[PDB]
């Protein structure tokens, strides 16, 4: 579920420094996960982000299908993939910068 | 060489703040994109951004 990604998010993201005390909180928010809490921080910001584009990709395998054309199954181990990647890619640049 | 690193050092201080959401697109982007061809891939891009 989107509550299930936003703690595996969660978990996952606190083992790395990214809270930002300047942060200003959009009026609209998009929000992905219910019961999101209001106002949010980046921490908060990011994984609906990353809720938000696991959901992309599980409306954009609907979209292909509606057309017709082949599609694989966007999955939990997905999901996993890339908050690895995020977590890589996020340490790796900023020890080089 | 100063004349560029002394700009580089601006740059630094302004995309420290920038960093993650940047991090955040390629790691969707490497992790979901693969199957798909190129116009769906700038659509998913273009979503998330």
């Amino acid at each position: 579920s989107t509550e299930a990604l936003y703690q595996v998010g969660k978990e996952f993201t606190s083992k790395m420094d990214l809270e930002k005390p300047n942060y200003i909180v959009p009026d609209y928010m998009p929000v992905v996960y219910d019961k999101l809490p209001q106002p949010p921080s980046h921490r908060e910001a990011i994984v609906n982000s990353c809720v938000f584009v696991h959901q992309t990709l599980h409306q954009a395998n609907a979209r292909l299908a509606k057309r017709g054309g082949r599609t694989m199954a966007i999955t939990p181990r997905h999901y996993l993939d890339f908050i690895n990647h995020y977590a890589n890619l996020f340490h790796e640049k900023r020890s080089e910068l | 060489e100063r004349e560029r690193w002394e700009k580089t050092s601006e740059t630094f201080k302004n995309q420290m703040s920038t960093i993650a959401g940047d991090c955040l697109l390629s790691a969707a982007f490497i992790a979901y994109a693969g199957y798909f061809d190129q116009q769906m891939r700038q659509n998913l891009f273009t979503t998330w951004s």
